[PDB]
DNA sequence: TTTTGTTAAGGGCTGTATCACTGTGTAAGACAGGC
DNA sequence: GCCTGTCTTACACAGTGATACAGCCCTTAACAAAA
DNA sequence: GGTTTTTGTCTGGCTTCACACTTGATTTGCATCACTGTGTAAGACAGGCCA
DNA sequence: TGGCCTGTCTTA
DNA sequence: CACAGTGATGCAAATCAAGTGTGAAGCCAGACAAAAACC
């Protein structure tokens, strides 16, 4: 399955968010970027959704 | 090592197989097999890999990623495939993902033979009368030995059954995770075996037509296991009772034939030896090995499911249209009308064959209308003991047919026009149907029914009817008449009255007695000598029936769907083995065994 | 017994060998015990003849996933007549005993369905088809095309539903992918090749007889059945597909069900005159359809060759079988066709019947009606469909025996000798055939014709014997000839490919039937009466000239459909929702998906 | 030095090819009304 | 030197659950061929 | 009584899952729909014996 | 020649 | 009349997918003695 746009994007974002707080828990780290990207600017993720769907819907 | 080919393997491990091989001969007398299974599973748990121990355990026990051959054969019956399908999924998926999650055919003949009758041991202290004491009986030919020659009398007729006490056996047998659990549940010991009491309800309908395409009628003598109580001490406690009692699930075929159930001489001759059976079991103990334990059984047969007319065919009375209206009583039409309450049940099957013995010996030389008034209507001769009861639906369609004629009577003013036509009472009817969909949204219909009878007898629908009615004095009549039914309706339709509504039980014979009071003040007009066995049961014989049964609806239209079903998709096409099949598919199709099964997704 | 006893137990009993275990792995594995045990185990259960707990024993150590995929699981709910409610039965109990989901949920098997009816590639035609949508996204569609229902109207009693014959034709070749790609790489060409492949379709119809539940219910069925399928490589026409089993229900792919009679002429022409439309269109486009990725463009050739006499006459305007015009390839009359045995030629066709139901309706030249009729010999309606009659391989055989038998039950009596008999004289002379038959060759006595019977009555051997029973050895030698002219004929009609299988039969066919209708003129003058049947005229009539426009014959055979109103019932009953609108279109998708060609791959996976 | 094939005689599960059997669809004939 | 439905069974085969038969991978030792 | 077994006892340091938390787009679960054919029994209805 | 008491058939 | 049982339908609720650090759960070893059946 590819990565919903929040997923990817949590991906790429785990690094800032470790490199300010190292030892944030899963559930902390997981609860601040789902409150921050939900108060988020976003459609570039959504884009590499969509792509990254169609891709995989080819993929028999 | 694993990256290696089978001879690569044999050959690589030939020497630790020897010393494994003669370790395993000279330790536990050549079990190599329990030695592996063993060693691998300690290895297993030895490297925390507890979960792959647990399937491998799961996988010789059965339970996962393989479907054991009884859960097959569930799916397969309860599914109505037939052995070509069957094979033919089963095959596939296989082929398909290499694994063998379905069972072969032969394996799931195998399970069949356990949960058919026959197969496991039993007694009977002391043995049965007339009876044989072979256990391994199982589907035998429903005719019972009946003379074939063309000299005799001509046969119609194929049918096959099983040995009612083997029936029993199997069906105990099938319950017994229920029984063992519901000791469990009141706190008893697992392995008590102190005299366990089952109580079963005996069961008889015609199937109407069943012909694939002349009709072709057929007749099922079935039972249902409706309570197994055990003895500790002094107090009899309940270790299972079936949730429902009616369902086709429950009910286990003993025979199945193809007759017409008005065809008395044919139904004699196939029923009979199961009575005989059934009476041998009457006076004798059942010992059966449960759980490694031998328990002990005895049993209470209670006929309570056959319709009116199969319990007047079997009891020896007179046909539906009879004077002597209950199969309870000894009221006629016209005594039941005018007394409309103080009934009790009098009938019993000795009774019935004495008076029928009395009508054959005329013994005081009576005329025919003299000695049918001294038996009371029974002029055949009784072969079948029943416990007629009453269906909680035609409580409420007797009660809201006599409503529904008294509404419109009453629209019609009917004590005012003695003498009103046929046409007048047509038009008061007319008047009441056409009120009664404008305020009530009731389509008039002509045939009465239980949804119908369910939606007039409502206290708004009186205050609908009475909006055409002038006097309010007769309002005040109609209105406590209602509140009298609303009042005696719970007993008669709940499965416990004794619980769910005991106020009401208690309440009853009051309530019924001022309900045939006020109908015969105030509404006296609708006298006319003409009762259906349906109220006079309701009025008279209700908490008589609660009292000795327990409950009203508790004590077979899918019967014939259920029926025509297997015998077209899972039977040969042979009258030889049709029954035979459809027999043996039926009383699989009742096991709670592969019931279980079906329901895990709970 | 060690599983008897507890784990703490169990490991006491084996310690011993536990530690010659971890010996023997550390000396010779490198310290594997798990992978010793596994083995050792897996090895000890092959023994036993235990496989089936070995091999799922390895599948879980493999962890190899056993998951149906949507599709099969359709396959297998249609193959076995599965409804919904039992096949969601089967699931859910399977999914919660087993804790995995090897069935797929309900919801995933209509979407497997979706892409295996009609109305889900998209397509062109090129040039676009006259009078035909261009719309890809049709699939079941009401059969009356829009018939006019209203009060006024012609009453209309019958509910049909069929597919849009383009979008069918999709439908079905997407099906065969797999196949076309598979035959094109068994002939050594290239997987992605596009050029102009040739999709030879037969086209068929036929009444159902009875469809009733219990008032009598016919059904009619119009079908079609790719072929073959060509492709153009040089000058040369390179076979990638010929289907394997013609006649079987399992490639008669259902266009159009419909309740009515086949006899009901003005139902039958509204109903399928759309769908013919839609075939005349296709005749002058070609298909472009992406397969594999690669767009592929196809062209069509429509055979009607499944359509039995009686439906070839109601179609092609011509007179009812008890006609004297008995055959719908010639002209001729009984009376001629019994005189003239063998010069005979394939003279009809469906301009020729168009042309003569004109001259029947305008009468140019004012004449009567028995002149006018003779003119346009019988063509006296208007044809509305196209077909190619046939024969088919049982019917041949079938004449040929009535004749045989006949003809040994007179030369038994010495007809040739005796030009009377009375009745008796010719039940005797039956009898002691039936008798000798059932004595010598064990041949059942029959009551009504029969193929098999045929089959087993045309021997040399059967000869022999009812040469026993006739004195004259002039006439042994000419029954003995005339079977041999038969047996020298029999090969070009039985076999499936006459040109490559038996050549020479095939090349004297004719001469063998000139010297069959001589020695019958010479030597039996006797069995003639101005009497013959449609099967043996056109066996001795048009056998070369149907395999030069066929290639065989027992291929175009009328033997498969005979299934046909089974199965229609059995969907009727099971998988259909029961209101007369939705479940014709129940069954019409039942029948689709019962023909795919990728489910049976799935339903035959053990070869 | 490590993987597989191989021989021969022969022993159980499993897969499929029938059994026997009858209902049933289709069609080969027979037949009789066109008062 | 008729036409044309209706009627009647012959007939084959479909398709059931049971059953019989064949083919399956092995199981003893040893060489040894490919790698 | 001796001679054989089952089943515990005491630790920790190990290995192998389950849970923890979020977001939102898929996937499952489940009850429901509209709809007629068929069985059944409530209730018209034909009927012949005797006055 | 009936009511009409009894058993068969019909329709919701 | 009711009701059986069809394929479709529609909405609520799991579910998936990623990160990883926990906690829980079960097992190991070796000298040895209880609670038990075998001569
Ligand atoms: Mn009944
Ligand atoms: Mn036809
Ligand atoms: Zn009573
Ligand atoms: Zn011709």
């Amino acid at each position: 399955r590819p990565p919903s746009a929040f997923f990817l994007f949590c991906s790429e974002y785990r690094p800032k968010i470790k490199g300010e707080h190292p030892g944030l828990s899963i559930g902390d780290v997981a609860k601040k970027l789902g409150e921050m990207w939900n108060n988020t600017d976003k459609q570039p993720y959504e884009k590499k959704a969509a792509k990254l769907k169609e891709k995989y819907e080819k993929d028999i | 090592l694993l990256s290696l080919t089978r001879r690569a393997q044999k050959h690589r491990l030939r020497e630790l197989k020897i010393q494994v091989k003669e370790f395993a001969d000279k330790e536990e007398g050549g079990d190599v097999k329990a030695v592996c299974l063993t060693l691998f599973l300690l290895a297993l748990r030895a490297r925390n890999e507890h979960r792959q121990a647990d399937e491998l355990e799961a996988i010789m026990q059965g339970r996962g990623s393989g479907l054991q051959p009884a859960v097959c054969l569930a799916i397969r019956v309860n599914t109505f495939l037939s052995c070509s399908q069957y094979h033919k999924m089963y095959r596939t998926v296989k082929a398909i993902t290499g694994r063998q999650i379905f069972q072969p055919l032969h394996a799931l003949r195998n399970a069949e033979k356990v949960l058919l009758p026959g197969y496991h041991p039993f007694e009977w202290q002391p043995p049965l009368k007339n009876v044989s004491s072979r256990t391994d009986v199982g589907i035998i030919d429903g005719l019972s030995g009946l003379a074939s020659s063309v000299d005799e009398y001509p046969v119609d007729t194929i049918a096959k059954r099983f040995r009612y006490d083997s029936a029993l056996v199997s069906a105990l047998m099938d319950m017994e995770e229920d029984i063992l659990e519901g000791m469990r549940s009141q706190d008893l010991d697992d392995y008590l075996n102190g005299p366990f009491t089952v109580v079963v309800k005996e069961s008889c309908d015609g199937m109407g037509d069943v012909s694939e395409k002349v009709p072709e009628k057929a007749v099922r003598f079935s039972f249902t296991v409706m309570r197994i109580t055990i003895e500790h001490g002094s107090q009899n406690v309940k270790v299972f009772e079936e949730p429902k009692p009616n369902s086709e699930l429950c009910c286990k075929p003993l025979c199945l034939m193809l007759a017409d159930e008005s065809d008395h001489e044919t139904l004699t001759a196939i029923l009979s030896p199961l009575i005989a059976e059934r009476e041998a079991m009457k006076s004798s103990e059942l010992t059966l090995e449960m759980g490694g334990i031998p328990r002990t059984f005895k049993f209470i047969f209670r006929g309570t499911g056959y319709d009116e007319k199969l319990v007047r065919e079997v009891e020896g009375l007179e046909a539906s249209g009879s004077v002597y209206i209950c199969t309870l009583c000894d009221t006629t039409r016209l005594e039941a009308s005018q007394n409309l309450v103080f009934h009790s049940i009098t009938r019993s099957h000795a009774e019935n064959l004495q008076r029928y013995e009395v009508w054959r010996s005329n013994p005081y030389h009576e005329s025919v209308e003299e000695l049918r008034d001294r038996v009371k209507g029974v002029s055949a001769k009784p072969f079948i003991e029943t416990v007629p009861s009453i269906d909680a639906l035609h409580c409420d369609i007797g009660n809201a047919a006599e409503f529904y004629k008294i509404f419109q009577l009453e629209i019609g003013e009917v004590y005012k026009h003695p003498n009103a036509s046929k046409e007048e009472r047509k038009r008061w009817q007319a008047t009441l149907d056409k009120h009664l969909r404008k305020r009530m949204n009731l389509k008039p219909i002509m045939r009465m029914n239980g949804n119908f009878a369910r939606k007039l007898m409502t206290q708004e629908t009186v205050d609908a009817v009475c909006e055409l009615i002038p006097s309010e004095e007769r309002h005040e009549a109609l209105r406590e008449l209602m509140d009298l039914y609303l009042k005696m309706k719970p007993v008669w339709r709940s499965s416990c009255p004794a619980k769910e509504c005991p106020e009401s039980l208690c309440q009853y014979s009051f309530n019924s007695q001022r309900f045939a009071e006020l109908l015969s003040t105030k509404f006296k007009y609708r006298y006319e000598g003409k009762i259906t066995n349906y109220f006079h049961k309701t009025l008279a014989h209700v908490p008589e029936i609660i009292e000795r049964d327990g409950s009203i609806g508790a004590w077979n239209q899918s019967g014939n769907k259920l029926f025509r079903r297997f015998r077209k998709m899972n039977a040969r096409q042979s009258k030889c083995y049709e029954m035979e099949d459809v027999l043996k598919h039926h009383w699989l199709y009742t096991s709670k065994y592969l019931q279980k099964f079906m329901n895990a997704h709970n």
